[PDB]
């Protein structure tokens, strides 16, 4: 019955949590609650560690209790909220946060938590509002400050940018030393000027967050195979992803499982997400030797066992710290070898991950410092894309003449393009020198009927019985094709006039999310635009609220509205296809276009880059050197501007480079998934031979 | 239509 006894028990548990010894802390709290059952603070503390243990089920019940005892406990409401969120019950969580703020208007944390819900839903201005509220209520609040910082980044509010940055670094630096969990998310750490030392250290900590959740399960280490004997001479590779579906990851690697060689490899795909019923999911299920739906084995314990029973040699993590990740699986070390691949563009910083598949250009030897894993190099680039298979209609184009002869003002693509062109009277064939060429339809009645459709905004027309489609309406003609799930079965016209682009101008584009732009990147582009008098920059409303903001910072650098053009975001296929309309693509040096990189390159649109120091800023370079276009890679800001300007001012040079990209996307290794798969296989075998000979993981540079 | 981006984890 004694609260004085119970009280000191609580103090003693609070001490075990300081020393990190969690399992003892729990025992004490439980006694404290057995001595005095109506003890608010204990229920609350016990709850907040059970939450840490991933025992959300029970943790919630104790929070409820604390609230029942002591109903003015705004702090418990807020934390109960966090618990509901993690249980996928957003509504319930939200009700808590609001309920708390009502009880204590002046309580900072609940406002911050509320803003975080808003962020997850994509409600950014609403998120900003609430973060700002929280920081007014409590001006030293790292979590809120950093989250705010990321929103501002997301919409390109660069108010006080340099201060902001200095203060972030300063906050992390403190939290790292003070030994707490840093407020900056690892996946974001790449956007700010932290030391590589810091980036790694942040990742470390999130790695450890896993270990806590698995010590609760008390599992013995697993027994890994030492030979390929039970697996019948075949090496067993498991791909683990929450993204077998309509997601970038699948748009890159969906062909790979199918292309593995069955004599030497047995392929297991472990889905962490439910079936969205898209073809991406269908294809992988149909081609992998074994498809396993782990989205229905939510206990990380049984899931790990399952992998271990399947007898996997190499387990590949395609998530890192993205949404859907379940790194607890990897932390349980069910495979002898575990590598990061493709999905997450940074180090995991964690002990349980052995290798990271990358390349010479992305991760040269000197910067080994910044990864916790050991480097495993692919021969060219570690990047890959399914464009060859997804969008073969863009393997060839044709143009309509209206005037000079331009490769990108009115464009036609289609599987049956050749057949249609032969139905036409007067088709001139422009040679592309140094087997290749681009047909040109002259301005007869037919061409006019096509512009007619475009200008009037109609869906489609018929010409000599061929089906001709408006590029903007693909989605209504055939939704599966618009998404990339099918190859289109009609001919598709794509024009600059559709997007309100000047017919007679140099078009620089960037199709990435706006968060990747910073004030230097923009300055740099302003520079280019000024020096290339009759040109525009083409950007996306990604998200839309970022547009007014960029327009502002552009006006401050002396650019009329006219000079930057924003299009809405488009379905995958349209997005890829309309890159054909640009002249050059300027790549964000803070954090490169990754998928976006492949997407412009597939369109045959040269892309200029300046490789930084983080992996995320070095990818476009890597893609380009693999393509074989070393003259599009700048060493510094000055040089980048020069390359861009030369391309805009020298129409002969442009045509040469454009033409060189158009050829090499086929001939280089870059979009060749078969060859890619094979190199990946060679690499796997090296990793295994090494482990089989009884060695610990170490760098692999051929 | 809508987009499918890489989204970050929860912290
Ligand atoms: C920095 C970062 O996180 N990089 C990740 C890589 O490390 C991962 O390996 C990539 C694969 O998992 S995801 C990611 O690569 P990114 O290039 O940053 O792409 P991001 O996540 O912004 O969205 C791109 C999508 O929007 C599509 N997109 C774009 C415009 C449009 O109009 N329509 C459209 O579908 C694009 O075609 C794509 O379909």
């Amino acid at each position: 019955s004694c609260p004085t006894h119970a009280d000191s028990l609580n103090n003693l548990a609070n001490i075990k949590r300081e020393q990190g010894n969690i399992e003892e802390a729990v025992r004490l709290y439980r006694k404290a609650l057995e001595v005095f059952p109506e003890f608010a603070a204990a229920h609350s503390n016990l709850a907040s560690v059970l939450q840490q243990q991933g025992k959300l089920q029970e943790a919630l019940m104790h929070y409820k209790e604390a609230i029942r005892i002591s109903p003015t406990f705004a702090d418990a409401y807020s934390n109960m909220g966090n618990t509901l969120k993690e249980m996928q019950d957003v509504q319930g969580a939200l009700q808590c946060y609001t309920r708390a703020i009502q009880i204590n208007p002046a309580f900072a944390d609940a406002h911050s938590n509320l803003a975080s819900i808003h962020k997850d839903s994509g409600n950014i201005p609403e998120a900003i509002a609430s973060y700002r509220t929280a920081l007014k209520l409590k001006p030293d609040f790292p979590d809120a400050y950093c989250n705010l910082a990321h929103c501002l980044q997301i919409v390109c509010d660069w108010t006080d940018y340099d201060e902001r940055m200095k203060k972030l670094v300063s906050i992390v630096a403190d939290q790292l030393e003070k030994n707490r969990l840093p407020s900056v998310h690892p996946h974001h750490s790449m956007l700010y000027p932290l030391s590589h030392g810091f980036r790694k250290a942040i990742a470390e900590r999130h790695g450890n967050l896993c270990l806590d959740k698995i010590n609760v399960l008390h599992k013995p280490p697993y027994e890994h195979p030492k030979d390929l004997k039970l697996s019948d001479g075949r090496l067993r590779v498991g791909y683990v992803s929450s993204d077998f579906g309509n997601h970038p990851t699948s748009h890159l690697m969906q062909s790979i499982p199918g292309m593995h060689n069955p004599d030497k490899f047995e392929v297991f795909c472990y889905a962490l997400s439910p079936d969205d019923g898209t073809n991406f999911r269908v294809k992988v299920m149909a081609e992998a030797n074994h498809f396993i739906d782990l989205s229905q084995i939510p206990c990380n314990g049984k899931a790990a066992d399952r992998i271990h029973q399947d007898g996997i040699h190499i387990l590949v993590n395609m998530n890192g710290y993205t949404k859907g990740a379940r790194n607890e699986l990897f932390a349980l070390r069910p495979a002898p070898i575990q590598a990061m691949w493709l999905g997450y563009p940074g180090t995991s910083g964690a002990l349980f991950m052995d290798y990271i598949i990358t390349d010479q250009e992305t991760s040269p030897a000197e910067v080994a410092e910044q990864y916790s894993e050991k480097l495993a190099y692919m021969p060219h680039t570690f990047f890959i894309g399914d464009h060859a298979n997804m969008f073969p209609h863009l393997k060839k184009k044709a143009v309509i003449d209206f005037k000079h002869i331009y490769d990108n003002r009115i464009v036609l693509n289609g599987i049956d393009l050749k057949a249609f062109l032969d139905s036409l009277p007067d088709v001139k064939i422009v040679k592309m020198k140094c087997a290749l060429n681009m047909p040109v339809i002259p301005m007869n009645t037919i061409a006019e009927a096509v512009i007619e459709m475009i200008n009037r905004g109609q869906i489609q027309i018929t010409i000599n019985g061929f089906s001709i489609s408006n590029g903007l309406a693909t989605t209504q003609i055939n939704n599966k094709a618009a998404t990339g799930e099918e190859v289109p079965r009609t001919i598709i016209v794509t024009t600059r006039s559709q997007y309100g682009l000047p017919e007679d101008a140099i078009v620089y584009c960037n199709f990435n999310q706006l968060y990747k732009i910073d004030p230097s990147t923009l300055q740099m582009w302003a520079n280019i635009l000024k020096r290339v008098p009759n040109s525009v920059l083409w950007l996306l409303r990604f998200p839309a609220v970022g547009e007014p903001n960029i327009q502002q910072y552009a006006q401050n650098m002396g650019l009329p509205q006219n000079r930057i053009i924003f299009s809405p975001v488009a379905p995958k296929e349209e997005h890829v296809r309309r890159g054909q309309l640009a002249d050059v693509c300027l790549d964000t040096p803070l954090c490169n276009g990754h998928t976006t990189g492949m997407d412009v390159l597939w369109a045959g649109t040269p892309m200029v880059t300046m490789p930084g120091e983080t992996l995320a800023s070095r990818v476009a370079a890597s893609q380009l050197t693999c393509l074989g276009c070393l003259e599009l890679i700048a060493k510094n800001r000055q040089e980048y501007e020069d390359i861009a300007v030369k391309l805009g001012t020298d129409l002969e040079y442009l045509k040469k480079v454009r033409g060189k990209v158009w050829k090499q996307r086929i001939s280089s290794p870059l979009f060749n998934t078969k060859q890619y798969t094979m190199e990946l296989e060679r690499l796997y075998l090296q990793m295994w031979e090494h482990y089989a000979a009884g060695n610990k993981p170490d760098h692999m540079i051929k | 239509g809508p987009v499918f981006t890489s989204r970050s984890a929860a912290g």
